[PDB]
């Protein structure tokens, strides 16, 4: 057994974590005391839940995560929640000032005063790893702390963890739930500083999410907590493989081997099936075929954009709950005959399978109805740069004319760091173009 | 009040699809930039099909398919009948092969018409080395030796055939079409009207099914057309999971000219489909004023169009 | 996050005071500085503009700053007067006639020091400061003089923090006397300089909206600053409440201003009501959002649709539906494309907030960046050049000191604001 | 299709399935924050050197 640390970053970051831990817990059957009944191993245990929770001589389960903001309020809501005495003080750390929507705030002027106490407290949790894998970063493209912060970490991660995988989960910007004009800017800031500090990055679009709440929740305006909830079940099924017994994506090392054969095209389209309103009073259960189907329906995409129209180079398929290997095999065959699948010719057309026979945990009063069986899909698709052409596209037009580029000048950034990162961007997009036409 | 963005100045079809729109009062048309439409009448090449339908509050519509172009490029369209079971390797397209200017060992089996096209040449080295001194993609495929001639003159001609595909993937085949006359020998053997019996080189269906009857005993629609609306169904049906936007947060529709050529059987072939074709000066009030109603208004609110059943 | 407020000379003071009733009535503080409120929701940012005192008191972080101590005994006369903590009285006793000059350099250089130390024993209290608000009117000398001056002097102490005013715009329609342009020109090249953000506070739109639309014939002080403290509500909602924005007032400035000169903003309200009369149906969100674009809303005197919006910032409050108000903001965008500037992405933000001001179940405010402010600052500069091209009235001027060159350099500076604003109209 | 490497354990199963087959130091980082540590003293001091004026 080998321990992951979860970093969670600016308000974005820290709200998913608490969703995340919430559902850990109630997978896992912690308590929020922190207390686990099942775990026999008092004090010590390498199960594989032990590579997300540590435990006290007391018994007591305690997340190796740790929460930083460069303002009190978001994480102060964790140091007075329901599952306030899970955490241990020192991990959840925070400033007084954050970085006002602004990625230079949050990376130079900001960071550069709390960095090293954020190192401190990370090296702390290392130090009770036997075996450190390494990293699961949580944060937002938009926010000036998600995105400044979250570059100036991945670099001196880099730096004092050179060995150890670093993995993302990122919210990308929506102007539904957008708290900023300039979220273009940070994103693309973010990206290109980060791009080579990180070898798997799981994108979720807030459009994605918020659109699957309205349509298949009937949520007539998604708040952060319906969103946040939907995000944590897929973040549940990535890292099921980490946290229990099994042979598919069993270290962060897995991931990138089965979903990155190149380094830069890191990022993974995660499908997710079947979303289904607890309104429902009558629902029919769907079948290993009907929810592996709707794996390659745009709508249940984290990011939407048009696989048909891209290249796969990995697919994996990871299922919760009653599914056996032959009904996937069977819904796998017919969906090959019906569906546009193409794979790069250097590549195999081929399907990594996992599953766990316990079905997904659902939060009690939560949005998500207790379903039968369900499957996250997560391929390599080069349709996901859809994305990035949208983002660079935003970030073009404000750029042109320098609009708003005056503030990240006066946080002591240069104006050449905007075009080395567009730069970036565009030798990015042509990756992707190369790989997929 | 609906809006709309041209991006595409060279379209007459779209050119007075934009005309049509303003003189409804409920259309206004925006600036190419602006991205806050509900149509996008779009560029033809290097469309940004990823930057549509992520407006909130704008239901998003464009008249082209990504992904259409595969049926309208000639060495992608081959490459689709040989490869799709739909269309085997087929009764109605000629024989096609791609070949490259830096395979096709039948005229050989041959053992004697050997008529191909890009262009046209009766050696295999005549045509070879005609695409080998341009420097792109060529295509080789067989002549159609005896074609159907019209009386008097002798004369040959092609079909073009528009056919309109809504957004809910309706097929709709104007019911008028256009057969195009001709009056080394280019002159009478490739029948672009753009390369005098009929006013510009154009006999409309009505003429041509008065000479159908006359000459041969039958009409356009059993010798013909059958086989015309077999051959767009097919098409359009065997691309339709690869394109289609039905569970698509944008919409597409798109218009397509289908070149057929008649031979002396009252047999049909495909030549060509054009994806961003043009219109008969007769017809483009006629035919614009349907893209209007079929693929605009019903999105954003007897017939001139024939509705292919699948 | 506190914020420290400033309020200066006679306008200043009096909108000041009307601010300091609204929100404590928004927040349930009394006259006492005691909390008999219904929801917490009031008081959960309520140290931004508030310190507590023992036994529960709230006293507002807000200095009262004037040459001429006659305004401010009225106000400590007011109704909320006594929740004002007295040694944050600062005034003097020879007022400043009207003239920037003795506001700027002679009268209030003698009395600025002290308004300073009373800013520093704020500031040294506070955990982190966000920044300042002054109100002021322009066209007076002590806000205008004395007010530019203070704002001078707290940048050169706090030069990371923000720096946001109210400014109150002369209008020959409500006017004191015939320096106003004079004032307003020397205050304006300060602002343009000094200040993150300015709320544009046009006398001429006040005086149009009583009379026209209220149906006042005879509009006072009294009936301009029940809109004014509307306005000041509505744009402080979003500093003052908690929501899905959580805004500050450096993020404000990043969000509204794309170049640092251009802060000048056209404030809007809606519904707009005249003082003591009520109406008793309230708007549909389609109506909010129709009236608070309506150029008869605007609290500057300037048409929107002769310009574009660079940003935008839109706060609704009262119990509605949050999709309704998404789906009707996103209508005026859809539907008016052009008048939005197409290089800014997605340059209109919403706010909601469940809390409704007094006597309103529903208002929806506006915080518009717009090229067409540049029409407050060409009338402002007509009027300017009017008298400066014959030297009229220079020399109430010249007698405190000062020199022609120095209103030739503040004309030239607004003429270039002008310039600026222009420019972007046609990008 | 062809399946392969199932592994089977009893909270679930895993297995692969081939339709076809195929066909920055700390010290650098030190001065890039501290450069721009050096643009911002350098315009606050030219903002206060002109407040001076
Ligand atoms: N899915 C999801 N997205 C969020 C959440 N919170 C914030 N975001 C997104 O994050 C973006 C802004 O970044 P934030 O993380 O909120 O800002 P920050 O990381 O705290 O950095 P600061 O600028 O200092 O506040 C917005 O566009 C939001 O869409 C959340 O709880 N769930
Ligand atoms: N296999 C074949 N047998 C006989 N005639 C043929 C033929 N293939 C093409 N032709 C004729 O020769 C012409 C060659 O022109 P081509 O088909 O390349 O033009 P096009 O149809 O691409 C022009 P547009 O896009 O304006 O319709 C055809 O239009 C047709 O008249
Ligand atoms: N809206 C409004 N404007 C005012 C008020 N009092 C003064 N003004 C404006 O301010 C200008 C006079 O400046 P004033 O503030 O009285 O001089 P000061 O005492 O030196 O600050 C006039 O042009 C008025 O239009 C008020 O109560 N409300
Ligand atoms: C143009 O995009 C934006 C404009 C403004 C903001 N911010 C920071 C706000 N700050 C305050 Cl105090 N109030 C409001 C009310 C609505 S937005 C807003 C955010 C984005
Ligand atoms: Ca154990
Ligand atoms: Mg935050
Ligand atoms: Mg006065």
């Amino acid at each position: 057994m080998r321990e992951c640390i979860s970093i969670h970053v600016g308000q974005a970051g820290v709200q998913i974590g608490n969703a995340c831990w919430e559902l850990y817990c109630l997978e896992h059957g912690i308590q929020p005391d922190g207390q686990m009944p099942s775990d026999k191993t008092i004090g010590g245990g390498d199960d594989s839940f032990n590579t997300f929770f540590s435990e006290t001589g007391a018994g007591k389960h305690v997340p190796r995560a740790v929460f930083v903001d460069l303002e009190p309020t978001v994480i102060d809501e964790v140091r007075t929640g329901t599952y306030r005495q899970l955490f241990h003080p020192e991990q959840l750390i925070t400033g007084k000032e954050d970085a006002a929507n602004n990625y230079a705030r949050g990376h130079y002027t900001i960071g550069k005063e709390i960095i090293d106490l954020v190192l401190d407290r990370i090296r702390k949790l290392a130090d009770q790893c036997t075996g450190l894998q390494g990293f699961l970063v949580f944060h937002s493209f938009g926010g000036g702390t998600g995105s400044g912060f979250t570059s100036l970490l991945m670099e001196r991660l880099s730096v004092d963890y050179g060995k150890k995988s670093k993995l993302e989960f990122s919210i990308y910007p929506a102007p539904q739930v957008s708290t900023a004009v300039v979220e273009p800017y940070n994103s693309i800031l973010t990206t290109h500083t980060t791009l080579e500090h990180s070898d798997c990055a799981f994108m979720v679009d807030n459009e994605a999410i918020y659109d699957i709440c309205r349509r298949n929740l009937d949520i007539e305006r998604p708040t952060y907590t319906n969103l946040n909830r939907l995000i944590s079940q897929i973040v549940s099924s990535i890292t099921a493989s980490l946290r229990f017994d099994g042979a598919l994506n069993v270290d962060l090392t897995e991931f990138q081997t089965n979903l990155v054969p190149y380094p830069r095209i890191h990022f993974p389209l995660a499908t997710y099936a079947p979303v289904i309103s607890a309104e429902k009073a009558y629902h029919e259960q769907l079948s290993v075929a009907e929810i592996t189907n709707a794996c390659f329906e745009p709508a249940n995409q984290m990011v939407k954009c048009d696989p048909r129209h891209g290249k796969y180079m990995a697919c994996c398929l990871l299922y919760r709950g009653d599914v056996v290997p032959k009904d996937v095999n069977a819904a796998i065959a017919t969906i090959k005959t019906k569906r546009s699948i193409q794979f790069v010719d250097w590549c195999p057309t081929g399907f990594k399978v996992g599953i766990n026979y316990q079905p997904p945990t659902v939060v009690p009063g939560g949005d998500l109805a207790k379903v039968q069986r369900a499957v996250c899909m997560l391929s390599n698709t080069t349709a996901i740069a859809e994305a990035w052409a949208r983002l660079d596209h935003k970030f073009d037009l404000m750029y042109a004319k320098r609009a708003f580029v005056h503030w990240y000048v006066g946080e002591g950034m240069e104006e050449g760091e905007f075009s080395e990162a567009r730069e970036d961007m565009a030798a990015l997009e042509k990756d992707y173009e190369e790989v997929g036409v | 009040m609906y809006t709309f963005v041209v991006r595409d100045e060279n379209s007459s079809v779209y050119a007075e699809v934009s005309r049509l729109l303003l003189a409804t009062g409920q259309w206004k048309r925006l600036r190419k930039d602006n991205p806050r439409f509900n149509l996008m009448l779009g560029e033809r090449n290097r469309l940004p099909f990823g930057r549509l339908g992520h407006e909130p509050g704008l239901v998003q519509l464009v008249n082209y398919y990504r992904g259409a172009d595969k049926l309208c490029r000639k060495a992608s369209l081959v490459k689709l009948i040989k490869t799709s079971p739909e269309l085997s390797e087929c009764t109605w397209f000629p024989e096609s092969y791609v070949i490259y200017p830096t395979v096709f060992l039948a005229a050989y089996n041959r053992r004697r018409g050997n008529v191909w096209i890009a262009l046209i040449s009766s050696e295999a080295s005549e045509l070879l080395d005609f695409i080998d001194e341009q420097g792109q993609v060529h295509v080789i495929q067989k002549y159609l030796e005896k074609p159907l001639l019209l009386e008097p003159g002798h004369r040959k001609f092609d079909i073009r055939s528009w056919v309109l595909v809504d957004h809910l993937y309706n097929i709709y085949l104007y019911r008028e079409g256009v057969l195009r006359t001709s009056s080394q020998d280019k002159t009478c053997h490739l029948t672009n009207h753009c390369i005098g019996y009929e006013e510009g080189n154009e006999m409309f269906f009505e003429e041509f099914n008065q000479y159908l009857m006359d000459a041969l005993n039958t009409t356009l629609e059993n010798s013909i057309l059958l086989q015309i609306k077999h051959i767009i169904r097919s098409c359009l049906m065997c691309i339709e999971p690869a394109i289609s936007t039905k569970h698509l947060h944008y919409q597409s529709f798109q218009l397509f000219g289908f070149d057929f050529m008649v031979d002396e059987e009252l047999k049909v072939w495909l030549i060509e489909v054009n994806g961003a074709p043009a219109c008969a000066q007769k017809l483009y009030a006629e035919l614009c004023q349907g893209i209007v109603d079929v693929a605009i208004s019903s999105v954003f609110p007897t017939s001139i169009f024939i509705k292919l059943h699948h | 996050r506190e914020i420290v407020h400033i309020q200066a000379g006679q306008c200043g003071n009096q909108i000041g005071a009307k601010f300091w009733e609204v929100i404590s009535d928004e927040h349930g503080i009394d006259p006492t500085g005691s909390y008999h409120g219904d929801s917490d929701l009031q008081l959960e940012r309520i140290n931004v503009y508030y310190n507590e005192a023992t036994g529960n008191k709230y006293v507002p972080r807000a200095i009262l700053v004037d040459l001429e101590p006659g305004t401010m005994d009225s106000v400590r006369s007011g109704p909320f007067g006594q929740i004002f903590r007295p040694d944050n009285f600062v005034f003097g006793q020879s007022g400043a006639g009207n003239n920037w000059a003795k506001g700027h350099y002679t009268e209030g250089a003698e009395l600025v020091d002290s308004v300073l130390d009373v800013v520093r024993k704020e500031s040294e209290s506070c955990d982190c400061l966000q920044g300042f608000q002054l109100t002021h009117s322009l066209g007076g000398g002590t806000g205008s003089g004395m007010g530019t001056l203070l704002i001078s002097k707290i940048r050169e102490e706090y030069p990371d923090r923000i720096m946001n005013t109210f400014s109150v715009m002369p209008s020959p329609k409500v006017s004191d006397t015939v320096v106003e342009p004079y004032n307003a020109t020397l205050s304006v090249h300060q602002l343009v300089e000094n200040t993150d953000e300015t709320y544009c506070i046009d006398n001429e739109a006040l005086y149009d909206i009583c009379f026209r639309t209220l149906k006042l014939t005879t509009p006072t002080y009294g009936d301009l600053n029940h809109l004014v403290s509307a306005t000041m509500s509505g744009v402080t909602t979003c500093l003052r409440f908690p929501g899905q924005l959580n805004a500050d007032l450096r993020k404000l400035a990043v969000n509204m201003v794309p170049f640092p000169r251009l802060h000048f903003f056209m404030p809007g309200f809606a519904p707009l009501t005249s003082r003591g009369s009520q109406q008793y149906r309230a708007l549909t969100v389609p109506e909010l959002t129709q009236q608070m674009f309506d150029s008869k809303n605007m609290m500057a005197a300037c048409d929107p649709r002769h310009g574009r919006y660079l940003t935008v910032a839109a706060i609704f409050r009262g119990r509605m539906s949050m999709k309704e108000v998404d789906e009707q903001m996103l209508n005026v965008q859809n539907k008016n494309s052009s008048y939005f500037v197409e290089w800014i992405p997605n340059n209109v933000k919403t706010a909601v907030c469940d809390i409704p001001p007094r006597g309103l179940k529903m208002s929806a405010t506006f915080i518009g960046n717009s090229t067409a402010i540049q029409e407050l600052f060409k009338r402002i500069s007509e009027q300017f050049t009017a008298m400066f091209r014959r030297k009229a009235f220079l020399h109430w001027y010249t007698g405190e000191g000062m020199d022609e060159m120095e209103f030739t350099e503040a004309e030239s500076n607004m003429n270039d604001l002008v310039s600026e604003y222009q420019q972007y109209q046609d990008a | 299709m062809e399946v392969i490497e199932l592994n089977k354990c009893t909270s679930g199963q895993s297995f692969e399935v081939i339709l076809k087959p195929p066909s920055p130091s700390l010290e650098e980082i030190q001065k890039k924050l501290e450069a721009a540590e050096e643009r911002r003293k350098y315009q606050e001091a030219e903002l206060l050197k002109h407040l001076a004026e």
